[PDB]
């Protein structure tokens, strides 16, 4: 018997009126000065029975009865109370036409047929227009002038109907025949159609049908009275503490009030022309003006308060609604503290603090007392407290242990920021916060403020008991691995654990176990010994269900033998599990809680903790002047680098060196000098420090601090201590470029003035750029956040047979991932590892064990087919089984999980919180391994993959297509580094060789494209026109854009041609000699011009298909986020058949399209920017891109399909963030691609929805439902265009959701015609009408709940 | 300062901030998705609801403290009602069925 | 206290209605009317119902069993 979302309608005269029953009564109460209100009710005391004036006693004359009553002071009988209904008053009857029209859309233009400026102007106007009428001719929409409405009215008399004002309008919004306009245009428009016909008639057509089957009358948008609000629902959040001040409400106000009493005086005076008119148009200005148009007359202009300009301030009051409702409130208790660090006690419990307790828990205290019974009454209990008795802190103890707190940071980012402990109190006014989960919270202890909040009983406190618990959540749905910093003073401290040393004290020791006890706190031991015979005991955990033990005599030192005491269970035993007190202690933790990832696994890992900041505060790490060493090669390195720039500079003085050459090599030759300077740093930094012992020849390991915290991890980097003590690099923020002044100061050495001001300079930019990054990062979030809302994650399991394809990104010299990270994890429909032998079955779920089985075991195959959350067969929501299995939590995950939703859209905020150095990183490097030098990664046969392989007469190899393919494959076939090989490239051994670690086959210079030719002779420009197409004097061939249309067909090209005039072709090539020149470039030789064999002929300055190079770091985050298309697309193959091109084109798009021969021909031209990939001579097969560069989002979806999207998507993602440091598993980032790639086009028929878009799984129920039904012809496919996705949030089926997210006056006037009711299946409209969010935790109560809907 | 119950204001029923010895400060809509995040249904939608928008929600939950009944009512949002309450102001005014 | 609830998730794995789950028992430990099956600690009726999930025999049958065998006797 619940209510179910709300119900969208308009302002009708019945329900308005039952708003108000009273039309408009009195001020109610108020003016007490004044003593009297609006007097006229049934009483003991009337004096006015069985009339309107006559006494009861039948004497109401002279001076009895009448208007006297019995009390003739003040308090009047009208009041109509304050807050329970909407009341309504007149306020304006006559027109409103507000918030239609408003919209850039016109809807009463639409419907009245009439543009939007002419019903502005005819508002307020004079109207006449005709109704209807059987005596008439004339349309039932025909307009009239004021003459025309006198000659007609004058003329035919009766049977003609019009009104005065507004009317004719409300006359035809009540008079518009939605039945017969419906059938009346779909006739016509069915009858006759046309390219402009669809469009304005079509989506007519199917509009008019919204309208008659939404149910609501036209004739409501208009209102005969306007609800009043009262002031708790009305009330306005003044800008200066509540005034109104000068505002065009005021001016309204004003006039309105004037104009609208005297308006209706006058309407219900039957005023004459002068008062109707005078008012008429006072009212008409004073309802229309506040709607629309209008001059803001008000008051002065400047020094005055204006909020009104769309009259959106009350629905809008910054961005929306937002601050009202739908965005973060005050909340409720609330410590609002400032961090402190606990180190003892649990990783989840609270330093929280006496002050802070008794506070937020006097119910929990009163209550206490009240079943315990220590107190009598409510107040006794309050005055308990109140005294602040020493009784009420054991009661209280009682309480807190068990009860806990949940903790955030004001800029919250990710899930993890609120976090539940046990809270047990500490003396101070702080918090004592758990480091570990500091890094968690990423809060720092320079005094950033805390949000400290207490929840309510059941729901809040056992749900962050069993899910927000900060040992219960521990991995991280954003890098995949578990999220744990024990970084400072836990790897000094474990660093300074585990280590050995040469000679010093206790040499070896028989004790083993015991030995720290004993050794190390007795005397003689110290913390760490080299060369110790004590033995090891060791777990085996391969049997099942049971752990085999072992011992053995290991080396080890005696720090070692220390941290083996941590964890008691089965570990490599000091192998692994010490090493050199490095990250790689935090790859141990992970090897570690990889089995069984509750129990001891979880508990007494703080040991690592508590023996970290324990021994390493007992070793006492100091930072001094002796600690940093200078090295002393730094006075050769720079007076070097000196003398050799002085030579620089000379040679500039004799003009030999250009000053650009010249400012660049000198830049080279501070950097490699710098680089010098850090690596003699380095060397001083090992080898330099020594240790004096016995004869001191054979010193020691390095103790210094810097050289601690450089190679254990702790903090600190080579950079900053090669600003330390070497050089410190150069930049300048205004120039951009590196300055030609460097700093040869370390900063024990004096600084000059000019260093420090350069260095400033640069450091302010940092903080500018530091600063900057927050706020987009924020805005980033707040877009991709708003797209993510969509998920349900309902279904298990559909069984999809649909799934992506899984393949190593080898890229570079080296691989930048490998496969079994990528598989590892997900559905796998077949994914047969190793050559088909036999390998994974079809219904198989992939885990660590046996996905790490079939990686470590026959890895020859690194493809393998995995079930993607991108394709699920599930309708509704998303597939867990297909999406994957992970989580904070465990393994295993279940429906109604946000999952790559929040998970991704908390992901991305990490990325572009901070840039990569200058973000020219991020971006095009415009220097590739390809680019340059091409290199293997394993020895092995590099091949050329969708290739034709063209032998020269030189003795190279040069590829004849265009896109190509360079791989090189081991000798188990497994591909170790795969690079595109472009047209171009000369290769000294093509196929059928091999290559070893770093050998490049090919080399071409980025800057100037060599365009080597094959057989010697004199170039020849072939198909170059002069002044049109192409334009020391040097030929300069650009793109077909701009050169003229006419000649643009052909294509400029460098023919090399022999002495007696004929072609001589190459060897094992069909083609002769010549090289493909694409747009921009520029040719050196010119005609008559004699060529050896491999001349240079053109190059390309720039790339000019997909020319720009890189936009950025943050551009190509919000241009990928952003989705749209590229700029510039290139071509693609839709369908397979004959590839061809002929002919020519006259004055139209370049190269139309010989191919299309076989299934129906179409002719396909274009502007021919990118130089074509495809082949004249040649068949090609559907999904072949014609041409080079960008696919676009529209061609990429519906050519090269969703799998080349997703890994378009991923690797660029997983690239940027990868070079930023951040590694993003391929899940999350693909559910951003099911997000990005729903709402994808439908160009069905038959099923209705005529040429428009419609959802996807609108097209998986209509085509579900088609082929269920007989007739199966009626479905067909759907275009997968993803528009611009940022309009996504603008497409939700939802109606009260994203009116916040987006202009709530424009989403309020588009959606409130269309009138679908929001059904609360929107989570943030659940968030906003109350009813819980059908997902999380709620959604078994909202799926069995919900699941009587279709009962009523 | 540490704060429970207070002031309130005559706009959308909410506090009016810190320093005023009321409020919970502030979790903004980066906490909304933050327990959007956590995928916790109930602490984001009897946050936005009970604690200012909902008088049902703190005259239930302070009574339900007697005895420790621990539920919350869910309700119907007064800031919701400001919503629904500008939009009748607007010329399309939209009743509930 | 209990170290991780992914020992009762072991149990039973579900963790989207173990809340409920946890939240009904500590919700009769709570407001009265029921008894700790377990040795305390000095953990509070919550924890009691976290390791009254851990014995494994407090579940969602147990719960409507129990529940409809309680309102029957009432």
């Amino acid at each position: 018997e619940e209510f179910d979302a709300i119900k969208i309608a308009l302002a009708s005269p019945d329900m308005i009126r039952s708003w108000s029953f009273g039309e408009v009564k009195k001020p109610e109460t108020i003016n007490y000065r004044t003593f009297k209100p609006e007097r006229d009710x049934x009483x003991x005391x009337x004096x006015x029975x069985x009339x309107x004036x006559x006494x009861x006693x039948x004497x109401x004359x002279x001076x009895x009865x009448x208007x006297x009553x019995x009390x003739x002071x003040x308090x009047x009988x009208x009041x109509x109370x304050x807050r329970e209904r909407m009341g309504h008053i007149e306020l304006a009857s006559p027109t409103a036409h507000i918030w239609f029209l408003k919209s850039l859309p016109s809807r009463i233009g639409l419907l009245l047929d009439m543009p939007l400026r002419d019903i502005e102007r005819v508002l307020y106007f004079e109207s006449y227009v005709v109704i209807e009428g059987g005596m008439t001719n004339l349309e039932r929409q025909q307009i009239l002038t004021e003459e025309q409405y006198l000659d007609a009215l004058e003329e035919f008399g009766d049977e003609f109907d019009a009104k005065m004002g507004a009317e004719a309008i409300q006359a035809l919004l009540k008079s518009m025949d939605l039945e017969q306009e419906c059938e009346q245009l779909r006739e016509e428009l069915n009858e006759t159609n046309s390219e402009t016909k669809r469009k304005k008639l079509t989506k007519r057509i199917k509009l008019l049908e919204a309208f008659v089957q939404s149910g609501n009358k036209p004739e409501w948008m208009i209102l005969t009275v306007l609800p009043v609000l009262p002031p708790d629902l009305r009330p306005l959040v003044p800008l200066d503490g509540g005034r109104f001040a000068t505002s065009d409400l005021n001016d309204l106000y004003r006039r309105v009030i004037n104009r609208n009493n005297r308006l209706k005086r006058l309407l219900d005076l039957a005023a004459p022309d002068i008062i109707v008119r005078n008012e008429k148009r006072m009212l008409q200005e004073a309802v229309d003006a506040l709607l629309d148009n209008g001059r803001r007359g008000r008051a002065i202009t400047g020094s005055n308060k204006r909020p009104l300009k769309s009259l959106a301030d009350m629905i809008k009051g910054k961005q929306g609604r937002f601050r009202q409702n739908l965005l973060g409130k005050r909340v409720d208790y609330s410590g609002r503290s400032v961090i402190t660090v606990g180190p003892y006690l649990r990783l989840h419990q609270c330093g929280l603090p006496k002050k802070m307790a008794l506070e937020l828990f006097k119910p929990f205290i009163y209550g206490k007392l009240e079943l315990r019974g220590l107190a009598t009454t409510i107040k006794a209990a309050k005055k308990m407290v109140e005294r602040e008795e020493a009784v009420v802190w054991d009661i209280l103890d009682e309480v807190i242990r068990e009860h806990p707190v949940l903790l955030n940071r004001a800029p919250t980012l990710h899930r993890l920021g609120i976090q539940a402990f046990e809270p047990v109190l500490i003396e101070g006014k702080a918090i004592q916060l758990h480091p570990l989960v500091c890094a968690a919270y990423n809060a720092d202890f320079d005094g950033d403020q805390m949000a400290v909040h207490v929840p309510l009983t059941l729901e809040a406190q056992l749900e962050a008991r069993a899910l927000m618990m900060s040992t219960n959540n521990i991995l991280s749905p954003a890098n995949g691995e578990p999220i744990i910093v024990p970084s400072q003073d836990v790897v000094l401290g474990l660093y300074y654990m585990t280590r050995d040393c040469v000679n010093a004290k206790g040499e070896g020791m028989v004790l083993t176990g015991p030995k720290e006890a004993e050794r190390l706190y007795r005397s003689g031991l110290a913390s760490l010994h080299a060369r110790v015979k004590v033995r090891i005991t060791e777990y085996e955990k391969d049997a099942n269900g049971e752990l085999v033990a072992k011992t053995s005599l290991k080396d080890t030192t005696v720090g070692r033998a220390i941290l083996w005491m941590i964890v008691p269970k089965g570990l490599p035993y000091s192998i692994v599990n010490q090493a050199l007190g490095k990250k790689a202690i935090s790859k141990m933790l992970n090897t570690c809680y990889r089995i069984l990832g509750l129990k001891p696994t979880v508990i007494f890992a703080d040991q690592i903790m508590y023996t970290g900041f324990a021994y390493a505060a007992r070793s006492g790490a100091s930072v001094g002047i002796d600690d940093m060493v200078i090295p002393e090669k730094k006075h050769e390195i720079i007076s070097e680098a000196e003398a050799e720039v002085a030579e620089i500079q000379e040679q500039f003085q004799s003009g030999l060196v250009t000053a650009g050459e010249r400012y660049n090599k000198v830049i080279d030759i501070w950097a490699a000098a710098n680089d010098r300077v850090s690596k003699a740093m380095m060397d001083n930094l090992q080898t330099e420090t020594v240790i004096n012992r016995d004869g001191q020849e054979e010193k020691q390991v390095s103790f210094n601090s810097i050289y601690m915290m450089a190679d254990s991890g702790a903090r600190g980097s080579a950079a900053q201590i090669r600003q330390l003590a070497g050089m410190r690099g150069l930049m300048a923020k205004p120039d951009g470029s590196i300055i030609e002044t460097p700093i040869t100061a370390n900063f024990r050495e004096g600084l000059n003035v000019l260093q420090y001001f350069i260095s400033t300079h640069g450091a302010r930019k940092g903080l500018a750029d530091t600063a900057l990054k927050t706020a987009n990062s924020g805005y980033l979030t707040r877009r991709l956040v708003d797209v993510a809302q969509d998920l349900v994650v309902t279904e298990d399991d559909c069984g999809t047979h649909e799934g992506i394809m899984m393949t190593p990104v080898i890229e570079g010299g080296d691989v930048k991932e490998p496969l079994r990270d990528r598989v590892l994890g997900r559905v796998t429909a077949e994914d047969v590892l190793k050559p088909g032998t036999a390998d994974i079955l079809v219904p198989r779920n992939t885990l660590l064990h046996e996905q790490w089985c079939d990686l470590l075991e026959e890895n020859s195959v690194d493809a393998v087919k995995v079930r993607s959350v991108v394709s699920c067969d599930t309708d509704f929501g998303v597939c867990a089984h297909c999406y994957g299995r992970d989580l904070a939590r465990g393994h295993i995950i279940n429906k109604g999980e946000a999952i790559g939703v929040i998970a991704a859209q908390s992901i991305g905020e990490p990325g572009t919180q901070l840039t990569m150095r200058t973000f020219h990183i991020g971006g095009a490097a415009s220097r590739a391994a390809a680019e340059s030098s091409i290199q293997v990664k394993n020895k092995g046969s590099i091949k050329l993959s969708n290739v034709k392989s063209v032998v020269n007469s030189s003795g190279k190899l040069v590829i004849t297509s265009r896109n190509t393919e360079l791989k090189l494959i081991d000798e188990f076939g497994r591909t170790k580094e795969s690079y595109k090989v472009p047209y171009g490239a000369v290769l000294a051994k093509g196929d059928g060789e091999q290559v070893a670690g770093g050998e490049t086959v090919a080399n071409w210079d980025p800057h100037t494209m060599p365009v080597i030719t094959e057989v010697s002779g004199f170039v020849r420009f072939t198909d170059m026109i002069d002044g049109q197409t192409i334009t020391l004097s040097s030929l300069v061939v650009l793109d077909s854009a701009e050169r003229t249309a006419g000649g643009k067909d052909l294509r400029p090209a460098l023919k090399i041609v022999d002495a007696q005039g004929n072609d001589v072709l190459i060897p094992g090539t069909d083609m002769p000699a010549q090289y493909f020149l694409p747009g921009k470039a520029i040719v050196q030789l010119e005609d008559g011009v004699q060529i050896s064999s491999g001349d240079t002929l053109a190059r390309i300055p720039q790339e000019s298909g997909g020319t720009k190079d890189i936009t950025g770091g943050l551009p190509r985050v919000a241009d990928l986020f952003e989705a749209r298309r590229p700029k510039e697309p290139a071509i693609l193959a839709e369908i397979s058949g004959i590839v061809s091109f002929g002919k020519e084109t006259k004055g139209k798009r370049r190269l139309v399209i010989t191919p299309v021969d076989g299934s129906d021909p179409y002719e396909e031209m274009i502007p021919k920017w990118r130089q074509l990939n495809v082949f004249e001579g040649e068949r090609v097969e559907r999904g072949d891109v014609i041409s080079d560069g960008p696919e676009a989002p529209h061609d990429i979806l519906r050519l090269r399909g969703v799998h080349a999207v997703t890994r378009y998507i991923v690797n660029e993602v997983q690239d940027v963030y990868r070079l930023q440091g951040v590694k993003i598993n391929d899940k999350h980032i693909e559910v951003i691609v099911r997000q990005m790639l729903r709402k994808a086009t439908i160009v069905n028929a038959g099923s209705s929805d005529f040429l428009e878009g419609e959802q996807v799984e609108y097209s998986r129920v209509k085509i579900a439902n088609r082929e269920l039904e007989a007739n199966g012809k009626v479905g067909a496919t759907y275009s997968r265009d993803l528009l611009g996705i940022t309009k996504a949030s603008l497409a939700t089926e939802s109606f009260i959701s994203a009116a916040s997210f987006q202009e709530t006056t424009r989403v309020l006037t588009e959606a409130a015609v269309a009138g679908k009711r929001d059904e609360l299946r929107g989570l943030k409209e659940n968030v906003i009408v109350g009813r819980l969010i059908p997902a999380g935790t709620g959604y078994a109560y909202h799926q069995d709940r919900m699941r009587r809907r279709a009962a009523g | 300062h540490a704060r429970s119950t207070g002031s309130y204001s005559l706009v959308t029923q909410q506090p009016l901030g810190g320093k005023a010895q009321f409020g919970g400060q502030r979790f903004g809509e980066m906490e909304v998705w933050a327990l959007e995040a956590y995928g916790a249904a109930y602490t984001l939608q009897e946050m936005l609801t009970v604690k200012s928008d909902d008088v049902n929600g703190r005259t239930k939950m302070y009574k339900n403290i007697v005895d420790g009944n621990h539920q919350m009512e869910p309700g119907m949002p007064e800031s919701f009602n400001v919503l629904l309450k500008e939009i009748r102001s607007l010329g399309i005014n939209i009743e509930l069925e | 206290a209990r170290v991780t609830v992914q020992d009762a998730v072991e149990k039973i794995g579900n963790r989207f209605d173990l809340v409920l789950v946890a939240a009904r028992r500590a919700r009769q430990m709570q407001v009265g009317g029921k008894d700790p099956l377990v040795p305390e600690e000095n953990d509070k009726t919550t924890v009691i119902a976290l390791r009254e999930i851990e014995e494994g025999l407090i579940n969602n049958q147990i719960l409507d069993v129990r529940e409809r065998q309680e309102q029957q006797e009432q």
